């Protein structure tokens, strides 16, 4: 079945948070707000992706 | 057994690879190959379109009938003699091809780099014997006009008006069962984890199916435009698009130019990106130093090849080469296809990334290759993010009904197409304000510029994802989308002010 | 008599083909060639433009004077000796050219594939003797600097400040009367049944006339931009754009690359379409296996050539090859030219289609070639239909006076151009809102995208009439035209509402 | 002394040409090369960006650490043994390279056109002896993996996890002092009269510095997009972008294709313009007649080369060929850069024009070469004028605050970029209406179309400054700018009337 | 002299009607109305083209 | 230091007026007005450029 959609910016942030602590902060790869690259907390993006993976169910057969 | 054919194919054909004869394998392959349920024939929209004259060469199994003239009953050498006048270059090219020089192949010595061809000839003969087209002690004397165009190893006369055929993939596969089965195995090895693309696609095995199952292709009235599409989509039907008739030279098919007529252009500029990359520029500079006649397996050793080429990268899989080009596919050209980006981190994609790392590390260190492929993946997602932001704006206009002409001049596309927003049909058919400009612009941002951005990244052409293709053009589409969006908001604010004034 | 020169040329020159000598034929050809009534000189708008420095090389007969420096009186050997230092690569190229090695041509043996050049040298000598430039038993010793740049077979001293010339087509035609006459015969064979183009055009014989008779070329102030046009339009004046100075290699001029500098780009992308077709990719892949030194007559046998090239297709006519490239022309690149599309079913066009079929059927079956040429014609008309719909919208806006700035900021083009809708001048000159964006877009839709669509069809590059050139870009133009048309109607509606409110 | 190194370089290094040993010249070059004040390291915006994985190969001196695995200690011979299947082609290409065959170089005879290489070998040996890397009686045995990747002439074991380096320009320069010094001399020979570009730029010596000193490159979040820029800008750091690893073939770097991956695309289409020019089409047609192995000095004589190439034109200066490509630069690609057009008539530009004339007149007469270079200069200005007119329109709207979204949706570019009108940042970053569409259009009009116009003029591709690149696209930009300007005026007028009605 | 203009869509329907009966109905190559390719009755387009050829007079010297 | 700017059209008019008398009149290379290429009096453009070169001062190290 289909994968629950995940935006490209969230995929990017998720990859950037690979092997990071949930408290670590990384730069966005795509978002600029108020003249600064947005900073993303790895805990938030990981939660966001995991909840898409939960919604995917058996569609996600494994991987990062 | 054909060791290079995946197990998935013997499973799908309900064959035991340890026991199936060549004849059994061929017959099972061809039954599927010719079954409308598996993509043969006119497809699900055959009622919406009819062949034009050239279609008899594009899909001969459905459409080819021999010519009503000449009324000739010809033997094998009659073909050659008459066509020495009617199609003289075909005869000249055929005469100097391997097909017409099989005794040369038989007499190759084990120290010749082309010696593998003798084994292939002997396998062909074994195939034909299993099929009962060739005696157990009979050598294949040649592959001549009558063989491909009438019947393999035909000994008697042919009626030109009844018996001529255009040789399709199953014709070649009568002899070249291995290559035909490797090709057909793409049906079985290209299964996306989440059905991102239909099973066995994208692939050469199903390129014609993919073509005729495209709604606007069936639906548009401009048949000669649509057949342009078909000319890029005939690998399924005939085997002469990389190694062309009538020379059928494997050396030709190994050259990047063989892929370029099809794998080029505004929505997949592989030829342009590849040839501009250092890889392709080196291939251009060094082409006359390489022995293109050695098989792909020997290209980098015996062949002297020191830069990668389309065929070497895409037919390589786990250190071997087969006609199946699907087994390392991860992005499949269009990054925005639902589920493709999300699947890029899966175990399925990582394992194909591992296979790609094996290809690149014929030359580069794994560390180098992996660092670039990481750039490819993330660069593609960066492009996709830019598109997704622009699409959200225009799609919201669609859902709000504020696209130009959306409610006044948006005629429905031709049957059996269904109306919608930013659909492929709008690239090949337009009427009134279907599509709107912003809609076409954001569709082309994905179909053309994001796709070409990804191709440039995959094929290491820096300009092809930054200034010249990809980022730059996507930047412009984004800018004009935001610009028109602001102008449309400003105009509707002005209209509202007028509407308020009319309320007195 | 020149077997390859058509009757129409002898009739046009008031010559009897059964009586005319090389001398009489040459003088009548050159008389017409240098007649300003037949296209020589500055043309009908010479009062509007002046040569620039390089114009002396582009139109030498009108503009060239020899340099004031150096002050040298020089004999034949002096040219070579001093230019060995002044222009060393010219002397090196000349020295290894056929022109400098006529004795090698004299000694060619009948089994040499280049043997025909011996016959050609004897015809040159026959020409020169008829002209009184060579003794009847005097061998032509060489074609050296002093021959081309001063006088053929000059025996004594030349004054560098008075006697140097740039060799124009009639200079070469002194010796190469056949080729010059064949080229000039384009004036007489390219007669459109309804004057769709001026008689003799399009052709290489009149390309420079066509250039200087283009209003915007004469009228625009950016002369260096305009001379870019001139550089593609000098075949009329000089014979070195396909086989270049100073090697003058016929093998070079047979290669497709020879045509590419002129036959490319946004309004006729023949180089790009041909090279992307299978034909052109095959030519790229096999160029090293072909003997480019054999004449086109021998290319497909002695030359090994197995894919078609520009020269083999376009110089072939009824089984012969001449420098006349006009006799199979039917569409002439621009499908929207009044009368062209209507003429495509005429007996006249059908006879040229039959001539094309003869060209394709050196290789393909006639049923195959005809099926494709049918697709070419119909696919061109489908593109034309798309343009015609879009043009009807914008042209009506022009007639309604409603193009942007049409009544407020549409200054007149430079003299002698006259104001009008969607005129060629608007591609190379613009000011204010002349043209309007919609006007330029619909003009470019015909001039660029429909032309390229046809070129892609004619040269069998499927992406070149579907996705990448032609249909896709024309689709976008139509969409944007329709979009702006609706926006402009909605703006007019809003202005009418505000005008009503001001009527209180 | 190094005859080809300019005095300005010895002066900048505080060296005496006569006395400075190879080792002292090298150390002085390397000290400047590695000095952050002179362009090394992360540059002034290092706080804003971090390397990505591939950056270790793009700027090794700043970012490279050897792999943590494999844990191996290796002698010279062990590199080849393990890498023969770890990185097979690197070994195969290295094995047939000149670096692996120095004995063939020693045995070259003085009549061999490649003999100069024996002298280059002895000069390398003399350099290494001065640096203490080679005994005075010790011949350089080879240049193997361990020499470039660990230490020159290394005699003992290397720790794969600690001692592996990526060879940078200073690594090659250890042996190839002349070529490295010539390259570095670009820092000293490229002083603009009025600081039109920074001293030493544009150049290969400072290309990476120029990249990392570009604000949007440091500022933009899409690092994989930004690293595409870096890949065209690594000559400063590594010497293998023209003669690539691991063949390191000087014959390859002399081919135009070697330059094409970087010198191509939407803002400098040198590859495209040159290859379409007659020069480039001749180079394509004649590439297999030329001996690319002779040095550029001998190309026109011993190499049989008869058409100019990128290297032959741009590495030539006053009759010598060196790695310094800056000394005839006048326009530097972008004609709109402040002070560049005004400087084109200076004595400084005229002396570089005289140098260009000396290049062209190896073939053309001076009169011809000057008449074309005059066309190039005036044609470029004609393009600049068209852009200046369009820019004045859009710039005035920016200054007046009337660009679309300018005061309502124009967010600031990422730090440390400062907001502005038509800035380079707006080609690689956009958000909301920053930039506005008109603003991007007029920026691209200069950055892409005016640039390509000049590249087309400079490289003699007539379509490349008229119809296809340059004038035509600039014409459309002008037309669309003027069109939107008029629409925006008319809209403002309508809004002003609705404001009047809301005042009553 | 000059040929009476015939639109491309008419030329196409004319060519679609080559060797058809006047009562045969063919699909347009260009026109879609109400979500369907327009059908063309061959007798009609032949009449359209012949009346243009009548206006061309001796400018049309023969052909399909 | 920096050059006083001179528009491209003025540079072109300046080049057109090389070895021309101040009273000589040449055509613009860039400007069309009222349907005619603008004509430029050489003394006006020479004066225009010379005053720019004066504001450039020592920045202009010589040339035409
Ligand atoms: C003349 C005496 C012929 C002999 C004997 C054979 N062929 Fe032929 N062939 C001939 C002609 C004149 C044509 C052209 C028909 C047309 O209208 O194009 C052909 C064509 C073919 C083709 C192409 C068929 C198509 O649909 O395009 C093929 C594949 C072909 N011929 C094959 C062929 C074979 C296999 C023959 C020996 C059994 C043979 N031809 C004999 C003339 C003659
Ligand atoms: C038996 C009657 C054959 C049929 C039908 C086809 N091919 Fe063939 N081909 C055959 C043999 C015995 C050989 C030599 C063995 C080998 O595989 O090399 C070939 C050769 C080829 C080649 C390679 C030619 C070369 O480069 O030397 C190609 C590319 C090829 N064959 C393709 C091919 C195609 C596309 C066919 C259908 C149109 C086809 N063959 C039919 C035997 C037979
Ligand atoms: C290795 C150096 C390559 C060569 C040479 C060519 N291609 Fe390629 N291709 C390569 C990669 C790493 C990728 C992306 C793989 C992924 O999905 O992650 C691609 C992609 C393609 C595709 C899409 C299929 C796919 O594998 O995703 C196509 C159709 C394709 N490439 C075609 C192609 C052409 C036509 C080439 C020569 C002109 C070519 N490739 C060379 C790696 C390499
Ligand atoms: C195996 C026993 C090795 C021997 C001995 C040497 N090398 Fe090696 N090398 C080896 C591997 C498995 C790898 C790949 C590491 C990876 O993750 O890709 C490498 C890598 C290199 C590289 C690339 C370094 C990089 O950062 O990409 C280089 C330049 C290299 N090796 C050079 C090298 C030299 C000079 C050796 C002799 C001193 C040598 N290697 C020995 C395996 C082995
Ligand atoms: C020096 C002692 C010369 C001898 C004797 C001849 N030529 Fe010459 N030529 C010479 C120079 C220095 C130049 C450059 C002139 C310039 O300003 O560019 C030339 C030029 C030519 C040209 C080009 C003319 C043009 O308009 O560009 C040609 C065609 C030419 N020369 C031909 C030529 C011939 C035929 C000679 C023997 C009769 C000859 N040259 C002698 C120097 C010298
Ligand atoms: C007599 C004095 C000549 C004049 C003037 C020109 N050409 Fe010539 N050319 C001449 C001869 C006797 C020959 C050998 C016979 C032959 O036709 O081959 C040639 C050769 C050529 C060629 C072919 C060279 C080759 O490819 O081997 C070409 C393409 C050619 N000539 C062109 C040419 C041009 C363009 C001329 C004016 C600039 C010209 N020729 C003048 C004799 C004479
Ligand atoms: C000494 C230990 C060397 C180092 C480090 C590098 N090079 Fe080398 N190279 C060296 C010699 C003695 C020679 C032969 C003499 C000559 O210059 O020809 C070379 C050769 C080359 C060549 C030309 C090879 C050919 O085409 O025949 C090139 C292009 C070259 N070298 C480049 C090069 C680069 C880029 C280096 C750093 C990565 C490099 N060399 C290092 C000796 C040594
Ligand atoms: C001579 C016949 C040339 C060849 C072959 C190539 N280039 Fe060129 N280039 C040439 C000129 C006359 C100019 C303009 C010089 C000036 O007035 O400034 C250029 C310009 C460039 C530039 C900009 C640097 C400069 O000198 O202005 C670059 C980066 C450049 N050219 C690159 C380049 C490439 C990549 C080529 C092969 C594809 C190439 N040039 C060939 C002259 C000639």
């Amino acid at each position: 079945s289909s994968l629950a959609p995940i935006s490209a910016k969230d995929m990017l942030d998720y990859l950037a948070c690979k092997d990071k602590k949930p408290t670590d902060v990384v730069k966005s790869h795509t978002e600029v707000e108020n003249g600064k690259i947005v900073r993303v907390k790895c805990g938030d993006i990981v939660a966001l992706v995991q909840k898409a993976r939960e919604q995917s169910g058996d569609a996600w057969q494994g991987g990062y | 057994d054909i060791s290079t054919v995946p197990d998935e194919t013997y499973d799908a054909l309900k064959l035991d690879r340890g026991k199936a004869t060549p004849k059994e394998t061929y017959e099972a392959l061809v039954k599927r190959y010719k079954d409308p349920a598996h993509g043969a024939g006119k497809g699900t929209m055959g009622d919406y379109w009819e062949p034009i004259a050239i279609s008899i060469y594009m899909d001969p199994n459905t459409f080819y009938k021999p010519p009503v003239s000449p009324k000739e009953v010809a033997e094998r050498k009659d073909c050659v003699e008459c066509h020495s006048d009617e199609t003289p270059v075909w005869v000249r090219a055929w005469k100097r091809s391997t097909h017409a020089n099989l005794d040369k192949i038989r007499n190759l010595k084990s120290d010749d780099p082309l010696y593998y061809k003798k084994g292939k000839l002997e396998e062909v003969e074994n195939n034909l014997r299993s099929m009962g087209k060739l005696g157990e002690k009979e050598t294949l004397k040649e592959v001549g006009c009558i063989d491909c165009h009438v019947d393999v190893n035909k000994k008697d006369k042919a009626d030109h008006t009844k018996d001529i055929r255009m040789p399709t993939a199953d014709t070649c596969g009568t002899c070249h069962l291995r290559e035909f089965a490797e090709r057909e195995s793409e049906r079985d090895t290209m299964v996306w984890p989440n059905g991102q693309w239909p099973a066995g696609r994208p692939s050469h095995a199903l390129d014609y199916t993919a073509n005729i199952e495209t709604t606007v292709w069936a639906a548009m009235p401009q048949r000669e435009v649509a057949e342009g599409c078909t000319m890029c989509h005939t690998n399924q039907n005939k085997c002469d698009n990389c190694h062309t008739r009538h020379e059928f030279s494997a050396a030709e098919s190994r050259k990047p130019e063989a892929c370029a007529t099809c794998h080029s252009g505004v929505d997949h500029n592989n030829w342009e990106a590849y040839t501009m990359s250092k890889h392709g520029k080196l291939a251009e500079m060094n082409r006359d130093k390489w022995n293109w006649e050695v098989r792909l397996k020997d290209a980098f050793s015996k062949g002297g090849q020191n830069a990668p080429t389309c065929a070497a990268c895409h037919m390589e899989y786990e250190g071997e080469y087969t006609h199946n080009i699907t087994r390392k596919t991860r992005w499949a050209n269009y990054p925005f296809v639902p589920g493709i980006a999300e699947n890029i981190t899966s175990d399925w994609s990582e394992a194909r990334l591992d296979s790609w790392v094996l290809t690149c590390t014929q030359c580069h260190s794994e560390r180098f290759a992996r660092s670039y492929l990481d750039l490819m993946d993330k660069g593609t997602l960066e492009g996709l993010a830019k598109y997704q932001e622009a699409n959200a704006i225009v799609h919201k206009m669609y859902e709000d009904g504020t696209l130009t002409g959306q409610k006044t001049n948006r005629p429905n596309p031709p049957e059996p197409e269904k109306p919608g927003f930013g659909i492929f049909t709008q690239l090949f058919w337009s009427k009134g304000n279907n599509p709107a400009s912003l809609e076409l612009k954001v569709l082309e941002m994905a179909e053309n510029n994001l796709a070409k951005m990804h191709v440039g990244l995959a094929h290491v052409n820096p300009g092809g994802w930054t200034y010249t293709e990809g980022w730059g053009p996507m930047n412009r589409a984004y800018v004009e989308i935001q610009d028109e969006y602001t102008k449309m908001q400003e105009l509707s604010a002005l209209q509202a002010r007028v509407n308020k004034l009319e309320g007195k």
